């Protein structure tokens, strides 16, 4: 998953990127001014893995708001999408390197 | 703990850009704070680098994972004994401008180690 | 056309040669088997651009440091011309720069609602869109401030004249409201300044290659708001341009189209855009249009607007360097052809 994740993430980056060269400009500050409220987040879990109460963390996007992409061109809710997998691939990874430290 | 997600002080711009567009920072009006540091690689000194991760890590109460992604010395050093208590403080190394070679990961280097 | 000589003679000329040099689908090709970003620039400097990049070492090169390097390059060279012809023309080359200007402002308003920083957002602006108060718009304190020194000694004032009504700013999101209403305030003058001012056949080149835009824009404005609802038609329906070719019998339902549907059926309406939303993204068959407007506007070989063709073909052209550079440095070769530029 090391390998994995580094795929997602450069994937995660072309397509933002793909997203920028839509709209111009880089998205920059006003992407950074949308940190207002998360869209993907980290959900309390504990899953007894052989016996030990491991404290894997389930990955869960925010089903409420996802304005953080609501600016510019269309392809920012596709960029989004993407970002939004590579984030879930890469709390998968961190949820699995919990479980291996716990 | 609280949910919360994941921060990305010490992964590049491109990468904190990514995930401020997938929604992972929230922001803190108690304090005007954020749950993403900014990735200021190459412009924020290595002290600041290093008191952001602890501040994130230790400081916040919230089960934030962490992003560390081709992170400079200021946290290759810290990750030596952050990895500790992994919750509510979790550790991670995405991708950024620097290739994300598995070298330099404390994550894979343990767990090679420990085979 | 015989009068356009008499000044824009030598920007003519100048513009000409430039065109001479933009980059054609044979030398994207031959930048497309480079395998290497370094290998990039080692065959781009064949090209028009030259050494122009041969201050930064190679492992300094990034996809970023090329964009900027060469729309550096262009904005040093879109501001000789602007500063190397005077008049009507001048004024048109204004209005040129007036909507990067408009973008960089926005941005500045950002930045004011919350104080976080103000000298990196000033350095990041990026430098076609510079007027003179820029730096002392920079140092505004609150929207108040802004919003006076904006309406004074600087282009912006007669838009948030007409738009804005004393700094009503906070309740309104930026780029969603406060900048693409403000474009569009932008974009009316321009369209007017041109039907005013503008001679044959500039005038029936530029006027529908800006009513293209402001279909753009629109079009781009109706699918980005249908994802929420709380953009009320009717500020929609101001926020539209309200000048272009599609108005309005395309704009009207484009206004009180409600989701996806709507917006396809609005669309589809006009003859040259069916089909334009259905297959594939917007951007490439947008850029295609505006590339195809612009190969037009050069056909004409004594019009005003050749210098918006120039710059918007050669803005697309480094957008497509840009894309090149990325899907060879970030892998991912099977969309290295996405390249739109026709030339």
């Amino acid at each position: 998953a090391k390998q994995k994740m580094g795929r997602v993430m450069q994937t995660a980056a072309f397509s933002l990127a793909e997203v920028s060269y839509a709209t111009g400009e880089n998205i920059g500050y006003q992407v950074q001014e949308s940190v207002s409220t998360a869209r993907f987040k980290v959900r309390a879990r504990q899953e007894n893995v052989s016996g030990v109460y491991l404290s894997q963390f389930e990955s869960y996007i925010d089903p409420e708001i996802n304005d953080f992409r609501l600016t510019g061109l269309g392809r920012g809710g596709q960029q989004v999408q993407r970002a939004k997998e590579i984030y879930s691939r890469a709390v998968e990874t961190l949820v699995e390197l919990a479980s291996l430290q716990t | 703990a609280e949910k919360r997600t994941l921060i990305a002080v010490i992964a590049d711009e491109d990468t904190t850009t990514g995930l401020l567009l997938a929604g992972i920072g929230q922001i803190t009006p108690e304090t005007q704070e954020k749950n993403f540091f900014v990735y200021q690689e190459g412009k924020t000194t290595k002290e600041e680098i290093t008191d952001k991760f602890n501040h994130f890590t230790e400081e916040r109460d919230d089960i934030a994972i962490l992003l560390i992604n081709q992170h400079i010395a200021e946290n290759i050093r810290a990750r030596v004994d952050s990895f500790t208590n992994a919750f509510p403080a979790i550790l991670e190394i995405p991708s950024k401008d620097h290739p994300y070679d598995p070298e330099k990961d404390s994550v894979l280097k343990r767990v090679r180690k420990l085979f | 056309g015989v009068y356009f000589n008499i000044d824009n003679g030598f920007i003519e000329g100048v513009v000409r040669g430039y065109r001479n040099g933009l980059l054609s689908n044979n030398q994207y090709i031959n930048l497309t088997q480079c395998d290497t970003l370094e290998d990039l620039k080692l065959q781009l400097s064949s090209t028009d651009y030259g050494n122009f990049l041969s201050s930064v070492s190679s492992e300094s090169l990034t996809t970023s440091l090329i964009q900027e390097y060469a729309s550096s390059k262009l904005y040093h060279e879109f501001n000789y011309i602007r500063d190397q012809s005077s008049g009507s023309t001048r004024k048109f080359m204004d209005y040129i720069t007036y909507g990067y200007m408009i973008d960089n402002v926005a941005l500045m308003i950002t930045g004011t609602i919350h104080d976080r920083d103000k000298g990196e957002i000033l350095q990041r602006c990026h430098p076609l869109g510079w007027f003179d108060t820029l730096p002392t718009l920079s140092v505004a304190t609150d929207l108040e401030s802004l919003y006076e020194t904006v309406l004074v000694d600087t282009p912006l004032a007669p838009y948030f004249k007409n738009c804005f009504d004393t700094a009503e700013e906070l309740d309104d999101m930026n780029i969603e409201i406060i900048r693409n209403k403000l474009y569009k305030a932008y974009l009316e003058d321009f369209y007017n300044f041109v039907t005013e001012e503008i001679p044959e056949p500039a005038k029936e080149c530029m006027q529908t290659l800006l009513g293209f835009e402001a279909d753009r824009r629109s079009i781009n404005i109706a699918l980005n708001s249908l994802q929420s609802s709380d953009i009320d038609p009717d500020l929609k329906s101001d926020l539209l341009p309200n000048i272009g070719k599609l108005y309005p019998l395309a704009t009207f339902h484009l206004a009180q189209a409600q989701d996806f549907e709507g917006v396809r059926a609005a669309l589809a309406n006009v003859y040259e855009y069916r089909g334009f939303l259905e297959t594939g993204n917007l951007e490439d068959h947008f850029y295609q249009l505006e590339m195809e407007l612009c190969r037009d506007a050069f056909t004409q070989q004594f019009a005003i607007s050749t210098v918006w063709a120039w710059m918007k073909s050669k803005e697309q052209e480094v957008r497509n360097i840009t894309w090149i550079a990325e899907c060879i440095a970030q892998n991912q070769r099977e969309r290295i052809n996405n390249y739109i530029s026709v030339y």
